[PDB]
RNA sequence: CAUGAACGAGGAAUUCCCAGUAAGUGCGGGUCAUAAGCUUGCGUUGAUUAAGUCCCUGCCCUUUCACACCGCCCGUCGC
C-alpha cells in the first residue's frame, strides 16, 4: 500500500483513554476529494500535514 | 549579503525533501542565522519553538544530562566542531546532513496506551509533524551522548557519527532502531 | 546469540528469628509460618537453588551463551553474572541471598566484578529488543521439541516457573510451550533446555 | 444508506424539520465525494423531488 | 530393556552427637570432622540427594525403564523403588536416610511394600545376564555421542561416581566414555544421560 | 610530604516541579523573633517537555422572557 499525505482540515478533540489523542479531520492531497477521521499522537493544530502509511482504517469504526 | 552558518555553511543549497516537515524545520533565508544563539523567547507560547532555528534547537538539547545545563558556550563550540568532521570526513554540507537525519529520525506512526494494573493494551496512532521533529532531536542527542559516555571518544565526534549514519539511513545508529522499532510495534496492533 | 532464562515467581524472602536473619524456608520456619497465617509449604527456595546448579554448570554456560534472570515473588529482580559460582550447598546458598538481598549487590571475592545485583523492574527492559520471549508449562496440549524452536542466530528468551504450583503467566511472553508429556521439575526444565540449545549451536 | 433512508422519512412526511436539519448537514461536508460517485445520482434525484414539494 | 544407573563414592552415614543420629554433613558438622584430622568437604551427602531428583523424575523413570543403585563408600549397596519419592528438601530426605542405615529398609507409608532395602555386596551378581557395562569419567579424550552407546533391547549399565574429586575404577565395568569436554557435575551427568535415552526407546 | 577505602548512576517504593522556571556557579549580611553544628539576601549562566481531557484518584457545585436554541431527574422512610 503506497504512503499516503493528509491535510488536516478540523481539529475535532482530545480522545483516548487519559485525552492524550486528538481527533481530527483529515482531507487527501489526491484530487479525490475524500475525508475521514484519525487520531493522532502530539500537539497537532489547523493546517498540518500527515503521512498515513495504511489510509483504509477508520478511528471511529465498530 | 549572504548568511552562512558559523561563517562558512551556506543555507541556500539546503533543501527538504519532506512536505510535511517544511513548516517545522527553520533553516531557509528568513531563519538563516550566523550562530545558533540568539537569547529569544521560544518556549513563551504554544507552536512557538517551530520558529526557532534548528541548530539553535539541537544545541539546546545538547545541554543534558545535568552536568551540562547551562552551558550553552561548550554545547556551541560541540556543534561547530561537530559540523567541521562532518564535513571533513563526507564533503557535503553538514546542515544537509542534519536535515536528511532528522527527516529519517522521525517515527510517522506511534501507538497510545491504556493501561491497568494488571497488563497494558495497545493501540496505533499518528504522530503530528511538532512531535516528530522533537522526538527526531530527542533520539539523536541521545543517540550521542550513550554514545560518547564511558568511552574514548569526544562527544564531537560521536554526534557527527550519529548524523551521519541516520542521514545515510543505516540501521547502525540509535535513532534508526528506535523508530524502526517504535513502528513495528505500531504495526503489529493495527 | 544467547540463551535467556527468566525464574518467574521465586520464593526468596528474609525472615528473622531471635537474633538471626536468615532466609525464609518452610521446614526450618514451620512454627512462624502458621503465626499470621501464611501458607505452610510455599518457603521454596530450594527449586530456585536446584535450578542455578542446573543452569549455571550447563555447556551452554561454559561457552558464555546464556543469561539467566530471576524474578522473585515479592517483586524483586536479579540479574546473574555467567561468571559467578552458586553455592553449592543449601545453607551457605541461603547465606548468600540474604547477603544480597540486604546490600543489594554481590562482589566477588578474588575479582573487582560484581557478581549479583538487584536491578530495576520490569525484566522486559534489560531484554534485547526484538528477542523471541516463550513461556513453559505443562498445561499446553502439544508438546513441542526444543531444537526446532533454537534461533539459528538470534538472543531468545525462555520463561520457567520456580514454583510447584500454579501455571506462569506474565506479560511480556508471546507463544506458550509444553516439552513433554509429563510433569517435570524447575530444574529438569532447565537441564532439558539447555542441552538441545547445545547440540543446535554447536556446543559438544 | 442513510440517504435512501431519509428518502423514506420525508417522503411518509413525519418529522420533517429534524431530518432536513440532518440531511443538509451531511451534504454539506460531503460535498466533493458524493459528486464523484455516479451511483448516487439516482439517490439525489428522488431527494430533489421529495424535500422541495414536502417543504 | 531397562536403563541401569548405579551411583558410587557417596557419601553417606550416620553420626553420634550427644544422643541424638544425624546424616553427617560438612555444613552441619564443622567441629567434629576437624576433630580425628579427617578431611573437610569430602562428606558431600548433597551430591547424591540432588542426583536422585533428576533421576526420580524423569520421565523414562515414569516410564519404568529406569532402575538406581548406589555404592557408598562404606561399601554399603541401596536399591530404590520406581515408586519410591525423594524429599525435595535436603533435611527431610536425611530425615530417611538416617532411618536407613540403622532400619536397614523403608517400607511404604501406605503398604508393606519395600521402597528401600539394602541388598548384598556384590551388586554386579544382581545385575541382569547379557548386559554390558559402561563407566563414565571426563578424563577420556574421545567424547561419544550417547544416542550411539544405547541397545535396542537391552539392558545396560552406567556407572556415576558420587565422589567430590577422584575418577570413576570399578572392576567390572567394560569400558570408559566420555559425554563432554567440559569438567561437569554428576547432577548434570544424570541429566544428561537420562535425555539421550529418551528418544531412542521412544518415550516423550 | 607520604598512603590511596567504598563508589562504575544507586531496589522495593516514595516526594517535588511549567519560564528567567529546573539545574550549575560566586559574592555579601547576621538586621530587638528564628538562625551561625546554620539561615537569609544579591548577582552570573540558563534548558527539554506541555498550553487539554475527565479514563483512574479526588474536589466544588447544580437538576425550577431581544432573535435563535430548548421543552418536566428518579426513588425510599417518616409526619
Ligand atoms: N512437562 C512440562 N513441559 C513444560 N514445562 C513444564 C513441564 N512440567 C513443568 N513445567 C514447568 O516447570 C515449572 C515448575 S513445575 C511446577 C508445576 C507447574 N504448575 C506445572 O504446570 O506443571 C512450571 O512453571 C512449569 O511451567
Ligand atoms: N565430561 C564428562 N563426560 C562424562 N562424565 C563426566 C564428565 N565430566 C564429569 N563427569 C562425571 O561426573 C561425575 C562427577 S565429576 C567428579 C570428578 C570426576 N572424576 C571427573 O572426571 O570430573 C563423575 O562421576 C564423572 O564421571
Ligand atoms: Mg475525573
Amino acid at each position: 500500500q503506497p504512503i499516503k499525505l493528509a491535510r488536516v482540515t478540523k481539529v475535532l478533540g482530545r480522545t483516548g483513554s487519559q485525552g492524550q489523542c486528538t481527533q481530527v479531520r483529515v482531507e487527501f492531497m489526491d484530487d479525490t476529494s475524500r475525508s475521514i477521521i484519525r487520531n493522532v499522537k502530539g500537539p497537532v493544530r489547523e493546517g498540518d500535514v500527515l503521512t498515513l502509511l495504511e489510509s483504509e482504517r477508520e478511528a471511529r469504526r465498530l | 549579503p549572504d548568511i552562512k552558518l558559523f561563517g562558512k555553511w551556506s543555507t541556500d543549497d539546503v533543501q527538504i525533501n519532506d512536505i510535511s516537515l517544511q513548516d517545522y524545520i527553520a533553516v531557509k533565508e528568513k531563519y538563516a542565522k550566523y550562530l545558533p544563539h540568539s537569547a529569544g523567547r521560544y518556549a513563551a507560547k504554544r507552536f512557538r519553538k517551530a520558529q526557532c532555528p534548528i541548530v539553535e534547537r539541537l544545541t539546546n538539547s545538547m545541554m543534558m544530562h545535568g552536568r551540562n545545563n547551562g552551558k550553552k558556550l561548550m554545547t556551541v563550540r560541540i556543534v561547530k566542531h561537530a559540523f567541521e568532521i562532518i564535513h571533513l570526513l563526507t564533503g557535503e554540507n553538514p546542515l544537509q546532513v542534519l536535515v536528511n537525519a532528522i527527516i529519517n529520525s522521525g517515527p510517522r506512526e506511534d501507538s497510545t496506551r491504556i493501561g491497568r494494573a494488571g497488563t497494558v493494551r495497545r493501540q496505533a496512532v499518528d504522530v503530528s509533524p511538532l512531535r516528530r521533529v522533537n522526538q527526531a532531536i530527542w533520539l539523536l542527542c541521545t543517540g550521542a551522548r550513550e554514545a560518547a559516555f564511558r568511552n574514548i571518544k569526544t562527544i564531537a565526534e560521536c554526534l557527527a557519527d550519529e548524523l551521519i549514519n541516520a542521514a545515510k539511513g543505516s540501521s547502525n545508529s540509535y535513532a534508526i532502531k528506535k523508530k524502526d522499532e517504535l513502528e513495528r510495534v505500531a504495526k503489529s496492533n493495527r | 546469540r544467547r540463551l535467556i532464562v527468566v525464574l518467574e515467581g521465586a520464593s526468596l524472602e528474609t525472615v528473622k528469628v531471635g537474633k538471626t536473619y536468615e532466609l525464609l524456608n518452610c521446614d526450618k520456619h514451620k512454627s512462624i509460618l502458621l503465626k499470621n497465617g501464611r501458607d505452610p509449604g510455599e518457603a521454596r527456595p530450594d527449586i530456585t537453588h536446584q535450578s542455578l546448579l542446573m543452569l549455571m554448570d550447563s555447556p551452554l554456560n561454559r561457552a558464555g551463551l546464556l543469561q539467566v534472570y530471576i524474578h522473585t515473588q515479592k517483586n524483586v529482580l536479579i540479574e546473574v553474572n555467567p561468571q559467578t559460582r552458586i553455592p553449592r550447598t543449601f545453607d551457605r546458598f541461603c547465606g548468600l541471598m540474604v547477603q544480597l538481598l540486604h546490600k543489594l549487590s554481590v562482589r566477588a571475592a578474588d575479582g573487582p566484578q560484581k557478581l549479583l545485583k538487584v536491578i530495576k523492574n520490569p525484566v522486559s527492559d534489560h531484554f534485547p529488543v526484538g528477542c523471541m520471549k516463550v513461556g513453559t508449562s505443562f498445561s499446553i496440549p502439544v508438546v513441542s521439541d526444543v531444537r526446532e524452536l533454537v534461533p539459528s542466530s538470534d538472543p531468545i528468551v525462555f520463561v520457567v516457573g520456580a514454583f510447584a504450583h500454579g501455571k506462569v503467566s506474565v506479560e511480556y511472553t508471546e507463544k506458550m510451550v509444553s516439552i513433554s508429556n509429563y510433569p517435570l521439575s524447575a530444574a529438569l526444565t532447565c537441564a532439558k533446555l539447555t542441552t538441545a540449545f547445545e547440540e543446535v549451536w554447536g556446543v559438544i | 444508506d442513510i440517504l435512501k433512508l431519509f428518502n423514506e422519512f420525508i417522503q411518509l412526511g413525519s418529522d420533517v424539520e429534524l431530518i432536513c436539519r440532518c440531511l443538509f448537514f451531511l451534504l454539506r461536508i460531503h460535498f466533493g465525494q458524493i459528486t464523484s460517485n455516479q451511483m448516487l445520482v439516482p439517490v439525489i434525484e428522488k431527494l430533489r423531488e421529495t424535500t422541495i414539494s414536502k417543504v
